[PDB]
C-alpha cells in the first residue's frame, strides 16, 4: 500500500499567511468584530485590541465615581 | 395633476434602490437595513485565516 | 459597584484561588506586581476590574479575596511565588495545626481560633463594596478545614449579613476514586450547612474532570493544575456579564430567580462546552449550534451524574464571544424536538439565555485552544439525587460497625449528629423525587 | 398644541424608543446634535407635538426613559442619537428586578415610581393642550411589566380625560427566552384593560417572520426589529404633524375602533416593505399598498385574523394620491371577503390621507385592526400559566415579595373574562 | 505674613482640588527612603 498508493510531486506546504499571525494575543474576526461600532449590544469603545470590554463611565452614580 | 394620470408614469419611474451605493436610501426610508451583510464573506474568510494561524 | 468577595477555604480552596486569580490578571491588564500597564493615557474607561480588583492611589490593584487555611505549608508557597506582591499580606490566613481529616476538629475545637480573625477581614472587604452582589465559596467536602470550618464559616455568615448571596463551588467526593477513608463522615455531616446556609450550590467531582481532560483535551496524565484551570473558566463565564458589555446581561441575582424553584432545591450542574485541543481546533468548526448541544451530553458533565435519569427543572445558558441572537434562538428549538432531553411537567418555558461580547481569554502555558465562542450552562436536574445515593451507601456501611467514631466523639462532638444529619439526607433525597413526579 | 409625552420603560422600551427617535428626527430634519438643518417649511411647523425648544434653536424630545438597571442608560446615552436627550429625563435604579413582576410592582418599582411621576408631571403640565401620552414596554421583563403597569395606574388616576396609549410587546410564545415570563404577563393584563385607551400587540416572533420571509435579510438583529416598530409608531401620528386631504389624530382612530370599552387590543402592519432584489421589480401605486396592509403574513402580531372577525379596521395613507382610488379599494376588500367582518357594524373601515411621505419615498401605508382573533393571544398564556401554577412552581419568588396566591387567582379570572367577552361576539 | 498665607492658600487649593489625589494617595519617593533606612538599621 505504501508502494502503490504513494502520491508525491504535489504542491506541498500550507498556503502563505500574507500577515503575521500569533495565536497568543490575536482574537478571531466575527460579524460582530467587523461591525463593532454599529451593533445594538456594544458599549463605548475606548480600549484597543478588543472592543468588547465593559465601559460603565456614563452609568456610575455621581456619589460613586472616579 | 397630469402626473397622477400619466399613461407612461410606470415607464418614467425609478426603483427605490438602483444599487447598494445610491444616495436616497436613509434610515427612515426603510429600503436600506443595517443587518444585511455584504462584509459577511470576507469577514468569514479572514476569521478562518486567523483560526489557522492561532 | 458590582463587587463579589471570594472566600477560599482549604488547600483545595487555596490552590483553586491560585488559578482563578492568574486568569483575572490576564483577563484584565494587571501583572503579578499589581500594576496595570495600560493605565497611562487610557484610564477611567476600563471600569471592568472593579468587580474583583480594588484600586489604590499608586495605580496598584488588590483583589477582594480571603485565603483561609489551617496548615501553613499551602499558603506559604503563595506568599513567595510569582504573585507575592499581588495579595495584601493580611488576606492570607493560616493556623498552626490543621484539622486533619476530621469534621469536629475544624468545627468545634481548632476552627474556633480562626473564626474570630477571618470574620474581621470579611468586614473590611465588605465595608468598601458599595453594592455587593454576593460572596463566592470555594471549598472541599472531604477535608477537615474545607468541611468542618466552612460549616462554621457559613453559619456565622447567616447572622452577620442576613440575606446576601452566598454562592458555593465545592468539590464533592468522587464515587469511585477517593483519597481518604473518613471521607463519607465529613461529606454527610456537611450537608446540613450546604442545605440551609447556601443560596446556590455547584458540586463537581474531580474524577469527572479527569474524564474530560484525558479525552476532550489530549493531556494524558494531568495534574491538579489542569483541573484548577477548567474551574476558573466557569467562574469567569458566570461573572463575565458583570464586567464586559452584553446584548443580554444576566446577574447573580437574576439567574437565582430563574433556576431555583424552591429554597430547599438549589443544586445545579456546571458544563462548559468547547474544551478542545489546539490540534483538534484545526479540524472542527465551532459554531453556536454545535457547542450549545455539547453541554447536554452525558459525557461532558462535570459531576458523575447522568441527566437522562431525571427531569430538567430549569436551564441557564451563558453564551460568549461571536454569537448572534438569531442563532442562539435557532438552536434552542432543536433541543426541544428531541425526546432524549425532557423537561419537567410543570416547566413549560424552561430557559434563560445570556449573551456577552468579550470572548474568553487564553492563558499562556495553558492547554485549551483560543476560540471565538463558548457556552456555560447551569441546569437543575432531578438526576442529581443519585450522587448522594452512591454516598448514602458508604456512610451506613462504615457506620454500622461504628468505625472511626472515636475520632469524632472525643472532640466535643455529640453522637446524635450521625443519626440526624444522615436522616437529614433521608428527606432531601425524597424531596427531589416528589418535585419531579407528573401531575395528578 | 397637541403634544405627546413619550414614556418608555425597560431594556425593551429604551431600545425601541431610541430607534424611533432616529426615525422622527430625520423626518423633521434634525441633526445628531439637535439643530434644524432641513429644507422644507412643513418640517418645522408642527414639530412641537414631540419636541421642545432649547436655547439657540435646538430641539429636545419629550421622552422620559425609565429603567431599573443602570446598564441600559449607558447604551442609550452613547448611541447614535444619544446626545439629543436631556439628561434629567433618564431615570435609573441601582439594582434591577431580574424577570420579576412583584419586584416591579411592589418591592423595587415602588421606590422609583415616585421620582418618575415628578418628571412626567413637569413635562405634562408644560404643554399648551396635551393630547395624550404613550408607552413602549414588554410584558416579559421586570421593569417593563412590573413598574410599567404601576405607572399607567398612576396616570389614569390623575389625567383621566387625556389619551393613554401603549405599544405592548406581549411575550412571544414559541421563541421564548424566560421560564418565569407567563407569571409576569398574566398578572399584567388586568392593569392594561382598566387603564389604557388603546393598546397594540407586538410579538417578536412575528417581527422575525417579516425579516426572514418578506425582506429576505441575511442577518437581522434587534436593530431591524426596532426598525419596524418605529415604522408604525410614526404612521399612527402622521396626520398630527403634516396636513392632508383627510385628517385623523390618535383620538379619532380610538373613537372609531373600540365599540365597547374593554376591547382595545390591535394588530399593526406597514405596507411598502420590499426585498432588495424585488425592489426594482415593483412600482408604487395604490393597490400595491392595500395588498400588503391586509396580507395576513404582514401583521405585527403572531395571530391570524382569518381565524376571527374584524370588528373594525383602520388605514393611514401617506403621499399625494387620489381620493377615489383610496376609497374604491377599501370597499374592494370588504366585498370579496365578507365572512371576516362583523355583521352588526355595516361599514368597518376608517380612512385618512396625509400628504407628506417618509423621506425618499413616494407612497406609504399603515394599518390598525381590531380582531376577535386576538383572544387566541391570551389563551396561549392561560394554558402556560395554570399548567405551571397548579404545582406552585416558581411561586416562592413572588409570594416572598409580599403577595398572596389569591392575587394570582383573580388574575386567572379577570383575564378569563376577556377570553369569554371577546368570544360572545364571534357568536 | 500676608504673602506667606496667600501663597500657602494657593498651593493648598492646588493640592486639594485634585480630587483623586486628595482622597487617596501617598509619597512613594519618601517611603522608599524610609524602607532603605530601616534595612540599614
Amino acid at each position: 500500500t505504501h508502494h502503490d498508493y504513494r502520491v508525491e510531486l504535489v504542491r506541498a506546504a500550507p498556503p502563505a499567511s500574507t500577515k503575521p499571525h500569533d495565536y497568543r494575543q490575536e482574537q478571531p474576526e466575527t460579524f460582530w468584530i467587523q461591525r463593532a461600532a454599529r451593533l445594538p449590544g456594544v458599549s463605548d469603545i475606548r480600549t484597543l485590541d478588543t472592543p468588547f470590554r465593559k465601559n460603565c463611565s456614563f452609568s456610575t452614580p455621581v456619589p460613586l465615581s472616579l | 395633476e397630469f402626473d397622477l394620470s400619466d399613461p407612461l408614469a410606470l415607464q418614467k419611474e425609478l426603483p427605490a434602490r438602483i444599487s447598494d451605493n445610491d444616495m436616497r436610501n436613509t434610515i427612515s426610508g426603510m429600503q436600506k437595513f443595517m443587518g444585511e451583510d455584504l462584509n459577511f464573506q470576507e469577514r468569514r474568510r479572514f476569521q478562518k485565516e486567523q483560526s489557522r494561524e492561532w | 459597584m458590582r463587587e463579589c468577595i471570594s472566600i477560599h477555604v482549604g488547600q483545595a480552596g487555596v490552590q483553586i484561588g491560585n488559578a482563578c486569580w492568574e486568569l483575572y490578571c490576564l483577563e484584565h491588564g494587571i501583572q503579578p506586581d499589581g500594576q496595570m500597564p495600560s493605565d497611562k493615557t487610557i484610564g477611567g474607561g476600563d471600569d471592568s476590574f472593579n468587580t474583583f480588583f480594588s484600586e489604590t492611589g499608586a495605580g496598584k490593584h488588590v483583589p477582594r479575596a480571603v485565603f483561609v487555611d489551617l496548615e501553613p505549608t499551602v499558603i506559604d508557597e503563595v506568599r513567595t511565588g510569582t504573585y507575592r506582591q499581588l495579595f495584601h499580606p493580611e488576606q492570607l490566613i493560616t493556623g498552626k495545626e490543621d484539622a486533619a481529616n476530621n469534621y469536629a476538629r475544624g468545627h468545634y475545637t481548632i476552627g474556633k481560633e480562626i473564626i474570630d480573625l477571618v470574620l474581621d477581614r470579611i468586614r473590611k472587604l465588605a465595608d468598601q463594596c458599595t453594592g455587593l452582589q454576593g460572596f463566592l465559596v470555594f471549598h472541599s467536602f472531604g477535608g477537615g478545614t474545607g468541611s468542618g470550618f466552612t460549616s462554621l464559616l457559613m453559619e456565622r455568615l447567616s447572622v452577620d449579613y442576613g440575606k446576601k448571596s452566598k454562592l458555593e463551588f465545592s468539590i464533592y467526593p468522587a464515587p469511585q476514586v477517593s483519597t481518604a477513608v473518613v471521607e463519607p463522615y465529613n461529606s454527610i455531616l456537611t450537608t446540613h450547612t450546604t442545605l440551609e446556609h447556601s443560596d446556590c450550590a455547584f458540586m463537581v467531582d474531580n474524577e469527572a474532570i479527569y474524564d474530560i481532560c484525558r479525552r476532550n483535551l489530549d493531556i494524558e496524565r494531568p495534574t491538579y493544575t489542569n483541573l484548577n484551570r477548567l474551574i476558573g473558566q466557569i467562574v469567569s463565564s458566570i461573572t463575565a456579564s458583570l464586567r464586559f458589555d452584553g446584548a443580554l446581561n444576566v446577574d447573580l441575582t437574576e439567574f437565582q430567580t430563574n433556576l431555583v424553584p424552591y429554597p430547599r432545591i438549589h443544586f445545579p450542574l456546571a458544563t462548559y462546552a468547547p474544551v478542545i485541543s489546539a490540534e483538534k481546533a484545526y479540524h472542527e468548526q465551532l459554531s453556536v449550534a454545535e457547542i450549545t448541544n455539547a453541554c447536554f451530553e452525558p459525557a461532558n458533565q462535570m459531576v458523575k451524574c447522568d441527566p437522562r435519569h431525571g427531569k430538567y427543572m430549569a436551564c441557564c445558558l451563558l453564551y460568549r464571544g461571536d454569537v448572534v441572537p438569531k442563532d442562539v434562538n435557532a438552536a434552542i428549538a432543536t433541543i426541544k424536538t428531541k425526546r432524549t432531553i425532557q423537561f419537567v411537567d410543570w416547566c413549560p418555558t424552561g430557559f434563560k439565555v445570556g449573551i456577552n461580547y468579550q470572548p474568553p481569554t487564553v492563558v499562556p502555558g495553558g492547554d485549551l485552544a483560543k476560540v471565538q465562542r463558548a457556552v456555560c450552562m447551569l441546569s437543575n436536574t432531578t438526576a442529581i439525587a443519585e450522587a448522594w445515593a452512591r454516598l448514602d451507601h458508604k456512610f451506613d456501611l462504615m457506620y454500622a460497625k461504628r468505625a472511626f467514631v472515636h475520632w469524632y466523639v472525643g472532640e466535643g462532638m455529640e453522637e446524635g449528629e450521625f443519626s440526624e444529619a444522615r436522616e437529614d439526607m433521608a428527606a432531601l433525597e425524597k424531596d427531589y423525587e416528589e418535585v419531579g413526579v407528573d401531575s395528578v | 398644541m397637541r403634544e405627546i409625552v413619550h414614556l418608555q420603560a425597560g431594556q425593551c422600551g429604551n431600545q425601541i424608543g431610541a430607534k424611533f427617535w432616529e426615525v422622527i428626527s430625520d423626518e423633521h430634519g434634525i441633526d445628531p446634535t439637535g439643530t434644524y438643518h432641513g429644507d422644507s417649511d412643513l418640517q418645522l411647523e408642527r414639530i412641537n407635538v414631540y419636541y421642545n425648544e432649547a436655547t439657540g434653536g435646538k430641539y429636545v424630545p419629550r421622552a422620559v426613559l425609565v429603567d431599573l438597571e443602570p446598564g441600559t442608560m449607558d447604551s442609550v446615552r452613547s448611541g447614535p442619537f444619544g446626545q439629543i436627550f436631556r439628561p434629567d429625563n433618564f431615570v435609573f435604579g441601582q439594582s434591577g428586578a431580574g424577570n420579576n413582576w412583584a419586584k416591579g410592582h411592589y418591592t423595587e418599582g415602588a421606590e422609583l415610581v415616585d421620582s418618575v411621576l415628578d418628571v412626567v408631571r413637569k413635562e405634562a403640565e408644560s404643554c399648551d393642550c396635551l393630547q395624550g401620552f404613550q408607552l413602549t414596554h414588554s410584558l416579559g421583563g421586570g421593569t417593563g411589566s412590573g413598574m410599567g403597569t404601576l405607572l399607567i395606574s398612576k396616570i389614569r388616576e390623575e389625567y383621566p380625560d387625556r389619551i393613554m396609549n401603549t405599544f405592548s410587546v406581549v411575550p412571544s410564545p414559541k421563541v421564548s427566552d424566560t421560564v418565569v415570563e407567563p407569571y409576569n404577563a398574566t398578572l399584567s393584563v388586568h392593569q392594561l384593560v382598566e387603564n389604557t385607551d388603546e393598546t397594540y400587540c407586538i410579538d417578536n416572533e412575528a417581527l422575525y417572520d417579516i425579516c426572514f420571509r418578506t425582506l429576505k435579510l441575511t442577518t437581522p438583529t434587534y436593530g431591524d426589529l426596532n426598525h419596524l416598530v418605529s415604522a408604525t409608531m410614526s404612521g399612527v401620528t402622521t396626520c398630527l404633524r403634516f396636513p392632508g386631504q383627510l385628517n385623523a389624530d390618535l383620538r379619532k382612530l380610538a373613537v372609531n375602533m373600540v365599540p365597547f370599552p374593554r376591547l382595545h387590543f390591535f394588530m399593526p402592519g406597514f405596507a411598502p416593505l420590499t426585498s432588495r432584489g424585488s425592489q426594482q421589480y415593483r412600482a408604487l401605486t395604490v393597490p400595491e399598498l392595500t395588498q400588503q396592509m391586509f396580507d395576513a403574513k404582514n401583521m405585527m402580531a403572531a395571530c391570524d385574523p382569518r381565524h376571527g372577525r374584524y370588528l373594525t379596521v383602520a388605514a393611514v395613507f401617506r403621499g399625494r394620491m387620489s381620493m377615489k382610488e383610496v376609497d374604491e379599494q377599501m370597499l374592494n376588500v370588504q366585498n370579496k371577503n365578507s365572512s371576516y367582518f362583523v355583521e352588526w357594524i355595516p361599514n368597518n373601515v376608517k380612512t385618512a390621507v396625509c400628504d407628506i411621505p417618509p423621506r425618499g419615498l413616494k407612497m406609504s401605508a399603515t394599518f390598525i385592526g381590531n380582531s376577535t382573533a386576538i383572544q387566541e393571544l391570551f389563551k396561549r398564556i392561560s394554558e402556560q400559566f395554570t399548567a405551571m401554577f397548579r404545582r406552585k412552581a416558581f411561586l416562592h419568588w413572588y409570594t416572598g415579595e409580599g403577595m398572596d396566591e389569591m392575587e394570582f387567582t383573580e388574575a386567572e379570572s379577570n383575564m378569563n373574562d376577556l377570553v369569554s367577552e371577546y368570544q360572545q361576539y364571534q357568536d | 505674613n500676608l504673602a506667606k498665607k496667600r501663597y500657602i492658600d494657593l498651593c493648598r487649593q492646588g493640592r486639594i482640588f485634585d480630587a483623586r489625589n486628595r482622597i487617596i494617595g501617598g509619597d512613594t519617593q519618601a517611603w522608599d527612603f524610609q524602607v532603605r533606612d530601616q534595612k540599614i538599621k
